[PDB]
């Protein structure tokens, strides 16, 4: 979900 | 006179040391014992959260039947409620728009140093709160102003240099009693098992009320929670994989945070309203309410198949910042109704809530070294880079509106019938595409039979919708429709003793409309801007039964226990919620004893959970991985003895054996330990 952005 | 321990939102708990409740609007927002409320509902009392320690509200999460506890990272966990995952909070009966728990704030953790009970409303509560989420509603309820005088200050200390101490204060201030008051704030500090985290929060409320008969109460009043975490672990305790070896070992006390990673999390809010006597027989509220949730979260943790050959890992860091604010405008008419035969009741009732969420997240981070020295063994201790500038900004406001009527019609003075809904609309202008609904139907259909003089049944079927966020987009580029659901119940109810005891026992089924699953062959996926990445909305089914007792279970006996059998897939499909327990068993109690030493108070409890499991990838292999959590058998003990007329002293030990269990297995890849073996001692007011 909920949008955004650890790692990727 | 009448006897007014009772009120509007209804009769008050930091009395009657009873665990089972007395009278609960929650449902209906007109005042009904348990067994006239037809729907299901668990609640919390407070002279039970007080018996055992349960401080902040997680401390009640993990102690109210039905919900189950599991996390996401040291300051982020999410409560299970009948497959779904709860996520709607009402706070005196308001709801709130610090909705999204990727940037949370204050939600998950509120010290309940304020509240006098909190009542979770399983099934589908649409009725009262506009858009939110299938399961269940939490809903505090803060302390409200004592005609006579009233108040005390408890310390206490815990393990893991866990110290607390509250301080509550309430009364008339005049003669008269024209105007009563009432404040309260506590403090608390402690560390955890976990190495360097070391959380520390604190909490101001003041409360009064304003006088003048059917003129009734302009009560006002605000309260402030400020939660600075710091040591703050993210995205589980450890990753679940070494650099490509299989399984990572790791002491129960490991923590993939950075010694200054940290998420601050804090709200305060101001709310005034006052309510009106009618002369017809009838009332009518008005209430006011300006709240706000922002988050300071500066991360800094290790995650991704770490542990490599070389022992060092890796860390993500990012942070983000934000604030929300928003207005509340509720006003509500709620008496009796004659149409025929006999007087019946309604409660014609509108609101509005503008919200304003704004925030900013940096991970474009610049001139940074992420490696660390070696992996095992480390005090999550690295440098806390300079973050660039803002990566990504938030500006949205939502607009949700609505208005509501219910109906209380009774065909025999046995049968009533629950007839009523509550339309909406939902706008969310922001800074991304643009949507709301409009003129969505929400319905409330019951009506309970009264059998003997003691059992009773009901029959429901609540609804709840949400319009979904802009990520979400289908094959073409559509936000898949709002995500939307009813339950189905169907159960009996029971109490004995004007309402010191009270069970039920009932069936629910949960039908979930356009559920939001990752659209998959799609990765040939076709220029069209939806490109990149898009998701499908399929059906989901829940159904499951739920039992539970509650209240006075002998002459100073209380009890409240419960177990619940849910299950829930989608469409022909799998089974979805595997971590959720199909099976689970509550239990707490506490008895006072008689003559000899009635002096003293002794309780305890226990929780049990069959086999948990989730869906992994071992990227590094790339092959899917299961991962179970055999069983769950928790106890925990607690006494109180009552030294001095005014002057308690008690101590609850929460795991007692110290069972080595997982809370999250699944998330990201990662997996939290569960708190090991509690112990905190205490001492009640005076001097
Ligand atoms: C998406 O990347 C995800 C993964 C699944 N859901 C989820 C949740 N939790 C939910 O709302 C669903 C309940 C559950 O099973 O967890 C929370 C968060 C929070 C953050 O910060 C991020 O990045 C993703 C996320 N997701």
């Amino acid at each position: 979900x909920r949008x955004k952005k650890k790692t990727t | 006179a009448t006897m007014i321990t009772s009120n509007q939102l209804g009769t008050i708990t930091e009395d009657s040391g009873s665990y089972t409740p007395g009278t609960i609007a929650t449902a209906t927002r007109l005042v009904l014992t348990p067994r006239e409320t037809p729907q299901s509902i668990t609640v919390v009392t407070r002279q039970n959260m007080d018996d055992f320690g349960l401080n902040n509200i997680d401390d009640v999460m993990r102690h109210t039947p039905g919900i189950t506890v599991s996390a996401y990272d040291t300051d982020r966990n999410n409560y299970y409620a009948r497959g779904f995952s709860i996520n709607n909070f009402q706070y005196d009966g308001i709801p709130s728009t610090a909705r999204n728990v990727g940037y949370s704030a204050g939600n998950t953790l509120s010290d309940m140093a304020i509240y006098d009970r909190v009542e979770v409303l399983k099934g589908a509560t649409g009725l009262l709160t506009g858009a939110g989420s299938l399961g269940a509603t939490i809903n505090l309820i803060r302390k409200k102003p004592t005609h006579e005088f009233k108040g005390h200050v408890e310390l206490g200390a815990g393990s893991w240099d866990n110290y607390r101490s509250e301080l509550d204060v309430s009364g008339p201030l005049t003669e008269s009693g024209n105007v009563r008051g009432r404040a309260v704030a506590a403090y608390q500090d402690k560390h955890s098992f976990m190495d360097h985290y070391e959380r520390k929060t604190s909490v101001y409320y003041g409360i009064l009320e304003f006088d003048l008969n059917p003129d009734t109460m302009l009560t006002v009043g605000a309260d402030y929670q400020d939660n600075d975490p710091k040591g703050s672990g993210w995205s589980g305790s450890f990753p679940l994989f070494d650099s490509q070896g299989n399984r990572n070992d790791v002491s129960r006390s490991f923590n993939n945070g950075a010694k200054w990673s940290s998420w601050e999390q804090y709200t305060r809010t101001v709310f005034a309203n006052l309510e009106h006597n009618f002369a017809n027989g009838w009332v009518g509220k008005v209430q006011l309410d300006h709240k706000i949730n922002g988050y300071h979260a500066p991360l800094g943790a290790i995650m991704g198949d770490w542990p490599a050959p070389d022992n060092s890992a890796k860390i993500v860091a990012q942070k983000y910042t934000g604030e929300t604010k928003s207005n509340s405008l509720d006003i509500y008419l709620t008496g009796p109704f004659q149409f025929l035969g006999r007087e019946h009741e309604l409660v014609v009732g509108t609101s509005a809530s503008f919200s304003h969420w704004e925030g900013k997240s940096y991970w474009n981070l610049r001139n940074y070294d992420n490696t660390t020295d070696d992996f095992i063994n480390w005090d999550g201790d690295i440098g806390k880079p300079d973050w660039g500038t803002p990566s990504q900004y938030i500006d949205d406001k939502t607009r949700q509106l609505g208005s509501y009527m219910t109906a209380r019609f009774n065909v025999t003075d046995d049968l009533n019938l629950f007839l009523g809904g509550r339309v909406v609309d939902y706008r969310v202008t922001g800074l991304n595409p643009t949507i709301r609904e409009s003129g969505r139907f929400i319905p409330y259909v019951g009506a309970v039979y009264d059998l003997n003089d003691t059992y009773s049944v009901y029959a429901s079927y609540t609804d709840i919708f949400m319009p979904q966020d802009s990520w979400y987009r289908d094959s073409s580029n559509k936000l898949l429709e709002p995500d939307e659901g009813q339950n189905y119940e169907i159960g009996i109810k029971g109490e004995y003793l004007d309402g010191r005891l009270n069970t039920s026992l009932a069936y629910f089924e949960i039908h979930e409309e356009n559920r939001a699953e990752e659209d998959a062959l799609y990765n040939s996926k076709p220029t069209n801007p939806a490109i990149t990445y898009a998701y499908k909305g399929i059906k989901a089914k829940t159904k499951g039964y739920e039992a539970e007792i509650s209240g006075e279970l002998a002459p100073g006996w209380q009890v409240q226990a419960g177990y619940t059998h849910k299950i829930i897939r989608d469409d022909s499909g799998k089974k979805v919620s595997t971590w959720e327990p199909q099976d689970q068993l509550s239990l707490y109690t506490s008895y006072k004893f008689k003559g000899a030493l009635d002096k003293l108070t002794v309780g305890g409890g226990a929780r049990w959970q069959g086999k948990s499991w989730q869906m992994v990838y071992n990227n590094p292999r790339s092959r899917w991985e299961k991962f179970s959590q055999e069983d769950y058998w928790l106890v925990d003990l607690m006494a109180r003895y009552q030294i001095t007329d005014k002057l308690s002293a008690s101590v609850n030990v929460n795991n007692v054996f110290d069972k080595t269990y997982y809370t999250n297995i699944g998330f990201y890849t990662s997996a939290s330990y569960g708190d090991p073996r509690n112990l905190m001692f205490s001492t009640r007011w005076d001097f």
